[PDB]
């Protein structure tokens, strides 16, 4: 029989939805079938997200897989938590300890702070994207205070496409007056590519500059265009193309028909997409585990019912999700009691003239290791 | 034009006084005998939220929307703000609020509280602060933190920035103050809630950093609610900001009625200190009354009974009268307890004044506005 689940996907998150579908095939099993109800929406719009959630709730889903952003995360956490509906997501982990949310994405803060120390930086620029949220900036500034770092923090959010190219050039001119050659980019893939383009245009991809790319997808970026100038470039990668699990997956993914699977037919997968595939494994494994434990699960009505009516089996589903431990595209997958990734590994990368090189890793049990 | 305009009231924990001020402001509006100033009866439906999470606020909004409101007065916090603004914007329902003014450019939100960042930046300029500690919480948004970071870059400041909103144990505040004192830090910008400002200043006094070589800039419009007595006595400088002038007619008029109220009917009126948020609440009712009087005079359609139907109706079709209601709220110019009240296109206060205080009791040292910037008085 079927287990209905919700899928809340941002508009144009094609590669993620392809990875979701590939996961549904790869992890299908004799004990049950996952049957997804897909809403595509504007994830920054809390009204839209509330309508989709309530719509899924009324159809009677057993969990929801999805994405939120800084603006809608309080909607997801509050409704999931109230109604005991588990949310599984590759989005940025929440700031506190909200229940009924399973966070596929490992925390970056610990590794980033260790890497600053590893290179012995005590003076740097930090380019942050206010449209994406501010908790990594807050951590970095708190550490700066504790450790006496001098941080030049510059907002690269809220930039009209009109003058994006011109704004970045003036930002970097001002940095050269202060003679600042060490820069961290706390942005995701698109904005990183935009900034890198302007760094190259003004000739600051040359020897004597160091960029740390502060996201979990180092090689998701177009690195080849900054690979030959002479600047140092470092980053983080949670998908290891040398693991055999990942190369086996890439054999099939790279040969999928791009017309049927948008964003496939490539030798890399964005970490967001990889975590989505991994989410299908986590959800499958949770429901299989409920059967091994002979914990029976069948039975949602009005989203805005007064009083709030949360189903009894919600806690059981949550608990099974959070007890999963598997190997996926993102390494070992395990969760603490608040659904945060634990016991994970983040590979530390540096760009060289022959391609990105893995120099070590950061682990959630210890800290930075050179390999 | 209808006989009755009804509004919504969304109140949270810790809005007892504001709730009394709301009811009293509506009673002042309704008991006016002049029919030109009172051409419709103002009604309200209030919801009290034991907590302000997204689920409970969505629930309240929808029942208010269904019952029929022409606007909603209320409070948000960091946890509820995005939900409210998103729902008001999709359904063309104007929210009027004394909460922290928002980061984003949004529609259908009238923000009674003036932004503080400009006054803060002008005073840091006036005092020539280039090296200082910045202690902040995020309960009023990120505007100030972003402005401080950006001005640090432009002016080559050394800012030691420490997030303090999650500190529960007072020994952590002590440790921070002692570490900063070892680095010879003498200047503190405190960008916190009043109650957290009080906690911090008790630690300052316990450790003797309330003496003459120290300067505390308090970045919070509830200056009169901060406990400053023990700090004055030690000799440290203090700088604060207010938006209420107790010598304006509008304020003297409100206060002489407010001090006479029965506390059984209006809790926390009478002799309790008047919070600036309660003046902002009163001011909201002036804004609402003015806008609807305007719509009446101009013979604009506001609908018979207000909003109607299901907040989660799909597709969402906003009522046609919403845009005219928003424009009428946004175009007002009135004199209130918080001075000249006007709004820009995003519902932010504009052409407002902030009064600047320093400590000795406390004396008003100057004023700030958008055009003149900081204007110090003689001395
Ligand atoms: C680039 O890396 C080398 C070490 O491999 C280091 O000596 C140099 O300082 C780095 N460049 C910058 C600008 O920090
Ligand atoms: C942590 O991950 C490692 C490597 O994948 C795994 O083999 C080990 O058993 C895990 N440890 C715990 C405590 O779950
Ligand atoms: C109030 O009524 C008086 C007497 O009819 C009138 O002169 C006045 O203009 C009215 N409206 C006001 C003051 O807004
Ligand atoms: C205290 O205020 C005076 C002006 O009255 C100012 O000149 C002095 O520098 C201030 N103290 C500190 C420690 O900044
Ligand atoms: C600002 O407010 C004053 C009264 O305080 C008013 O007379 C003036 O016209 C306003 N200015 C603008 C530019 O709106």
């Amino acid at each position: 029989n079927s287990i209905q689940i919700g899928g809340l996907f941002p508009r144009g998150a094609d590669q993620e939805y392809s990875a979701f579908r590939v996961g549904m095939v790869q992890f299908s099993t004799s004990e049950f079938r996952l049957t997804p109800h897909i809403d595509n929406l504007e994830v920054a719009n809390s009204f839209a997200v509330t309508n989709a959630f309530c719509s899924q709730f009324s159809r009677g889903v057993y969990a929801i897989f999805g994405f939120y952003d800084k603006k809608s995360v309080n909607t997801i956490t509050s409704f999931c938590g109230t109604l005991h509906v588990s949310f599984i997501t590759p989005s940025f982990p929440t700031d506190g300890t909200h229940p009924f949310v399973i966070q596929m994405r490992p925390d970056l803060k610990g590794a980033l702070l260790s890497l600053i120390e590893y290179y012995q930086w005590d003076k740097f620029a930090y380019l942050y994207d206010s449209d994406r949220g501010l908790s990594t900036l807050q951590a970095v500034l708190d550490s700066a205070a504790e450790k006496k770092w001098q941080v030049t923090a510059i907002n690269v959010g809220n930039i009209n496409n009109d003058k994006k190219d011109e704004t970045y050039r003036s930002l970097f001119q001002d940095l050269e007056l202060k003679k600042e050659r060490r820069v961290i980019l706390d942005c995701e893939r698109d904005k990183v590519n935009d900034i890198v383009d302007q760094v190259i245009t003004i000739g600051k991809h040359v020897k004597g500059y160091h960029y740390i790319i502060a996201n979990l997808g180092f090689t998701d970026g177009d690195l080849l265009k900054i690979q030959f100038g002479g600047a140092n470039v470092s980053g983080f990668q949670i998908v290891d193309y040398d693991d055999s699990l990942v190369s086996k997956f890439i054999e099939r993914w790279s040969t999928l028909e791009e017309k049927e699977y948008p964003g496939a037919h490539t030798a890399t997968i964005k970490y967001t997409s990889a975590l989505t595939y991994d989410a299908v494994q986590v959800m499958t494994e949770a429901f299989r585990n409920l059967r091994k434990q002979r914990i029976e699960i069948s039975r949602a009505g009005d989203c805005l019912a007064n009083p709030a009516v949360p189903w009894g089996q919600g806690v059981e589903i949550e608990r099974a999700l959070k007890q999963v431990q598997v190997e996926g595209l993102s390494g070992n997958i395990k969760f603490d009691q608040n659904g945060k990734r634990i016991n994970y590994t983040i590979n530390i990368m540096e760009l060289k003239t022959n391609g990105p090189r893995k120099i070590g890793y950061w682990s959630e049990v210890d800290k930075m290791v050179v390999t | 034009f209808p006989n009755t305009i009804s509004i919504g009231g969304l109140f949270m924990r810790n809005t007892v006084q504001e709730h009394s001020a709301f009811r009293f402001a509506v009673q002042l509006y309704n008991t006016n005998q002049n029919t030109t100033e009172k051409p419709f009866h103002l009604n309200y439906h209030v919801d009290h939220l034991d907590s302000s999470n997204s689920f409970s606020v969505t629930n309240a909004f929808c029942s208010q929307f269904s019952r029929g409101v022409y606007a909603i007065f209320g409070f948000y916090d960091q946890m509820s703000m995005n939900t409210l603004t998103s729902f008001c914007g999709a359904l063309h329902t104007s929210f009027v609020t004394p909460s922290f003014p928002t980061d984003a450019d949004v529609q259908f939100v009238i923000q009674m509280r003036p932004a503080l960042k400009g006054a803060i930046l002008s005073l840091l300029s006036y005092y020539k602060w280039e090296k200082f500690v910045y202690l902040y919480d995020t309960e009023r948004g990120f505007s100030v933190l972003q402005a401080i970071m950006e001005a640090a870059v432009q002016n080559n400041w050394q800012v030691t920035a420490r997030s303090v909103g999650n500190i529960k144990d007072v020994q952590e505040f002590r440790r921070i103050i002692e570490e900063m004192d070892r680095r010879q830090e003498k200047r503190y910008l405190i960008d916190c809630e009043v109650e957290r400002i009080n906690t911090i200043l008790e630690q300052v006094v316990i450790l003797g950093k309330h003496s003459r070589g120290y300067h505390y800039m308090l970045a919070n419009l509830g200056f009169t609610d901060i406990l400053l007595e023990r700090v004055m006595h030690g000799g440290a400088n203090i700088t604060g900001f207010q938006i209420v002038n107790n010598e304006n007619p509008m304020v003297q008029q409100f206060i002489q009625r407010w001090v006479r109220l029965d506390e059984r009917e209006f809790p926390e009126a009478k002799n309790a200190p008047l919070k600036y948020t309660s003046a902002l609440t009163h001011d909201a009712i002036l804004v609402i009354a003015e806008a609807f009087r305007y719509l009446r005079r101009q013979r604009v359609d506001v609908s018979r009974r207000g909003s109607a139907g299901d907040c989660l109706a799909n597709p969402a079709v906003p009522w046609s009268q919403g845009i005219d209601i928003e424009r009428a709220l946004k175009m007002v110019q009135v004199q209130g307890m918080t001075g000249n009240i006007q709004f820009d296109t995003y519902g932010r206060r504009t052409n407002y004044t902030i009064d600047v205080y320093e400590m000795k009791g406390s004396r008003k040292a100057g004023y700030w506005n958008e055009y003149e910037r900081f204007v110090p008085f003689s001395g």
